[PDB]
């Protein structure tokens, strides 16, 4: 990010924690108490659902 | 290893190439930020200017 007239060179590390994670916390699911994902489908205008 | 262990079926395989292309020699530029920066150098016009 910056290097110090000093010749201290600063990483994203010291000022910023990084990790993997969502990119967006709004949406959780649960299925019978434990955690899950998955996959809800919206059929076409048209088209045959079985 | 699919290709060798079809090489042993000649009798029911024959001609069984890929149609793909096999890996050539790259020329790596493994630029430094560091010193970029201890020079006043704007990566992007190093990318640009590459």
């Amino acid at each position: 990010l910056k290097v110090n007239q000093d010749g201290s060179r600063v990483l994203l590390r010291d000022v910023a924690k990084i990790e993997l994670g969502g990119e967006n916390y709004d949406i959780i699911a649960e299925f019978n108490g434990q955690p899950a994902s998955g996959l809800g489908i919206k059929l076409a205008t048209g088209a045959n659902a079985l | 290893q699919l290709l060798a262990e079809a090489a042993k079926h000649p009798d029911m395989l024959t001609s069984v190439r890929p149609n793909g292309l096999e890996d050539t020699p790259q020329f790596k530029i493994d630029i430094d930020q560091e010193k970029a920066q201890a020079l006043g150098v704007s990566i992007n016009d190093i990318n640009t200017t590459l």
